[PDB]
């Protein structure tokens, strides 16, 4: 039994937090950047005048 | 089972003030009004975070915890040095009221050791199932999730299997574990729907908010089948909607597929959400989702339903609804295709055997995946 | 082999579930008692989980020494 | 107070009925408990005081309770419980009808269940609680077996 | 029980007179529908819908 470490093994340095420490499972979409929706319908109320 | 529940509005409370910055005014006049009560210095190693680093009511509310805990960690002595009383005596229950005071009082560090210490001592079934209960709610109160998980295993494999009518007291909030993560969609409402509660308002907080508990993972759950059957047809559901209009409104709305008003209540149930410490799925099954279902519901039975005009039935911003329509397709939902140059929504709904027979094909997919690693496992 | 179906080997009437003929309170009689019965229905009606725990030994067999009243 | 109910008052018939409480403990209880009921009905049927309505009955309540005529106070309870009905409260009717329940099937009163539990079944309608009342209306009509000739009550019933 | 009771016999007649005049057609534009039964082109958009999800 061996760990084959003859491929380079960079150990991840950070050891600060799990960003998904439970288990959500996350998508590609899931984890886009923006004002969530109830601003944005306020914006879209806002630029057709109610 | 009525107490951490009180515990479970305070850490709620936390959550208002600390998360949402919004609620920087009124979140700190409630934390205030229910931490300067219920002895909050061992639970303020989490308020201090917030708030300032100690209220002023140090030297009073120290020693009243101080006092409190000294009486009944003099009374446990007495108990457990006195008299000799074992197994199934009244030591039992005496250091239920040191967990008590542990728990209600002190940190959850030393409630958690008076639990594991008479869980390992005593396992008796009233005594097992207490304990459990217990450490479930402060499992749920502190946001361990490994605890939560942890009490939720054993429970749910050994524990209730001995002794029964008890698991109808303990779903409403064995199933939180579900309802404070992402899966809210399947397992959730299967065992959630349940409205036998062990009490007429506690654990989670009310009658009402097991509602809208209800309400949101029914919601994230499923569209439009014959959940007239499911839910609806449910008279104590159309009682509490009696009671909360708006919670009512967002939920006919759905049930009608009135989109006009619709999105407009779903945002104030995303809004809502915002105010609740189970907002998990903060970019994922908040509205998309749900909007998800509702698109893909309005779109089937439509073939080419013009941008223009399903914007208008739909809200108002023909941009708006045409970039979160693009925004979806690339997202891998939302069946169909947009004509950019004519602006019409071009379906592609597959058949009954399209549809199942691409299933399959992803399915097969999986699988050759699965026997290729099993083949793997073979000759080696 | 071996048939599955047992209720048709002799007739002596079939599954009458599934239908509704006379539900429940319809019935002219009112009570007479009915609360046996119910209590009958009980284990029906769930209840067997609180037939234990609360330590009730649910009665098993019901007999109705009665004339066609 | 049929004069009164004739013309419309209200004020006028609210102050008699706050002014002849003398005259209601000096005779039979019974009696006094009825023309009580009347009179408050009377009152109840036209002038449609929301505000007063409520608060002056639930003053009548508390009267009976001091003068401890408790099937009177009990029959007005079942009239607020009507009246909420009739104004659509939503709860409060009903844990009010709970307690009546409570108090009256400890009592062997027959009328009285029939009207709550009638009630009861009408505010789960009104609520879209379909089993619960059906239910209570299965329970109203074993209640109402006892009483042959209610020629209201058997209307109210079908 | 007379709103609703009226909404759902509405809800009946409506039922029946869209799917009265159905059969026929393999595929029917929706405004010669509207004009056979004698009302607009959205609340009959709605009903067919509502019906068809
Ligand atoms: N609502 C009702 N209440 C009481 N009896 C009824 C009602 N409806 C019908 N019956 C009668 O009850 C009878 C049952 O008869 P039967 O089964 O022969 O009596 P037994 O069960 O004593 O042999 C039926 O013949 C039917 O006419």
């Amino acid at each position: 039994d061996d760990e084959f470490e003859e491929f380079p093994a960079e150990d991840w340095a950070g050891l600060d937090e799990d960003e998904d420490a439970h288990v959500w499972e996350d998508n590609w979409d899931d984890d886009n950047v923006e004002d969530d929706f109830s601003n944005q319908l306020r914006a879209e109320l806002e630029k057709h005048g109610y | 089972g009525l107490p951490k529940n009180p515990d479970l509005r305070i850490a709620q409370l936390r959550f208002l003030l600390s998360l949402p910055e919004h609620r920087g005014d009124a979140a700190v006049r409630d934390e205030l009004m229910a931490a300067v009560r219920d002895n909050n210095m061992a639970p303020y190693y989490e308020a201090l975070c917030k708030s300032l680093d100690w209220q002023i009511d140090v030297d009073l509310l120290n020693k009243m915890k101080k006092a409190n805990e000294d009486e009944l960690k003099r009374l446990d002595e007495e108990l457990e040095d006195a008299e000799k009383n074992l197994g199934e005596s009244e030591i039992r229950d005496a250091m239920m009221a040191k967990a008590e005071y542990l728990c209600r009082i002190g940190d959850k560090e030393g409630a958690l050791t008076a639990f594991r210490k008479t869980y390992d001592k005593t396992v008796a079934l009233g005594h097992r199932l207490d304990i459990v209960f217990y450490l479930l709610r402060i499992g749920l109160f502190y946001m361990d999730n490994d605890l939560i998980t942890r009490n939720t295993e054993k429970a749910k494999s050994l524990i209730e299997e001995g002794g029964d009518w008890d698991r109808r007291n303990r779903l409403k909030v064995y199933q939180g574990l579900y309802c404070v993560a992402i899966r809210d969609f399947k397992q959730a409402a299967e065992l959630f729907l349940d409205t036998v509660s062990t009490f007429t308002s506690y654990e989670l907080m009310d009658y009402k908010t097991f509602v809208t508990y209800t309400v949101y993972v029914s919601m994230i759950a499923l569209e439009r089948p014959d959940l007239r059957e499911k839910v609806i047809k449910g008279a104590e559901i159309l009682e509490v909607l009696h009671s909360l209009p708006a919670v009512r409104q967002y939920l006919f709305s759905l049930y009608e597929c009135r989109y006009s008003v619709f999105f407009q209540s779903l945002a104030v149930v995303e809004q809502e959400m915002k105010k609740d410490w189970l907002f998990a799925p903060h970019y994922r099954y908040y509205v998309r989702e749900m909007r998800i279902h509702a698109y893909s519901q309005l779109l089937e039975s439509y073939r080419s339903l013009t941008l223009g005009y399903m914007a208008e039935a739909f809200g108002v911003g023909v941009e708006f609804i045409d970039q979160e329509l693009s925004r979806f397709i690339a997202a891998g939902r939302l069946h169909c295709k947009i004509d950019k140059v004519n602006e019409i929504v071009e379906t592609n709904r597959p058949d009954s055997k399209n549809w199942q027979y691409q299933e399959t094909i992803k399915k097969g997919d999986l699988l050759l995946n699965r026997v290729q690693k099993l083949s793997r496992v073979i000759n080696m | 082999d071996v048939l599955p179906p047992e209720a048709d080997s002799s007739i002596m009437m079939l599954t009458s579930d599934q239908k509704p003929d006379v539900m429940y309170a319809d019935i002219g009689g009112m009570d007479i008692q009915k609360q046996e019965v119910r209590e009958a229905v009980e284990l029906p009606l769930t209840h067997f989980e609180l037939y234990k725990q609360i330590g009730i030994d649910p009665p098993r067999g019901v007999l109705m020494y009665g004339p066609p009243g | 107070g049929s004069l009164l109910a004739k013309t419309g008052q209200a004020a006028e018939l609210g102050g008699l009925l706050k002014y002849v409480r003398p005259f209601l403990n000096s005779i039979s209880k019974a009696k006094a408990a009825r023309l009580v009921r009347s009179l408050l009905d009377l009152f109840l049927d036209m002038e449609a005081a929301t505000g007063q309505e409520v608060e002056l009955c639930l003053e009548c309540i508390e009267w009976a309770k001091s003068e401890k005529r408790t099937f009177l106070r009990q029959a007005l309870e079942a009239r607020l419980v009507s009246l909420y009905f009739d104004t659509k409260r939503y709860q409060e009717a009903l844990h009010l009808g709970s307690q009546l329940l409570r108090e009256l099937k400890k009592m062997d009163d027959k009328a009285l269940l029939v009207e709550v539990q009638l009630l009861e079944s009408k505010t789960y309608h009104a609520l879209s609680n379909l089993p619960k009342a059906r239910a209570a209306l299965t329970s109203a009509r074993t209640t109402a077996n006892a009483i042959y000739c209610p020629p209201k009550l058997q209307a109210t019933l079908d | 029980i007379i709103s609703t009771h009226l909404a759902k016999l509405y809800d009946n007649l409506l039922e029946q007179n869209l799917i009265r005049v159905i059969e026929p057609f393999s595929r029917v534009q929706i405004e010669h529908i509207s004009s056979l039964i004698k009302l607009s082109k959205a609340d009959v958009e709605r009903k067919l819908s509502q019906m068809i999800l």
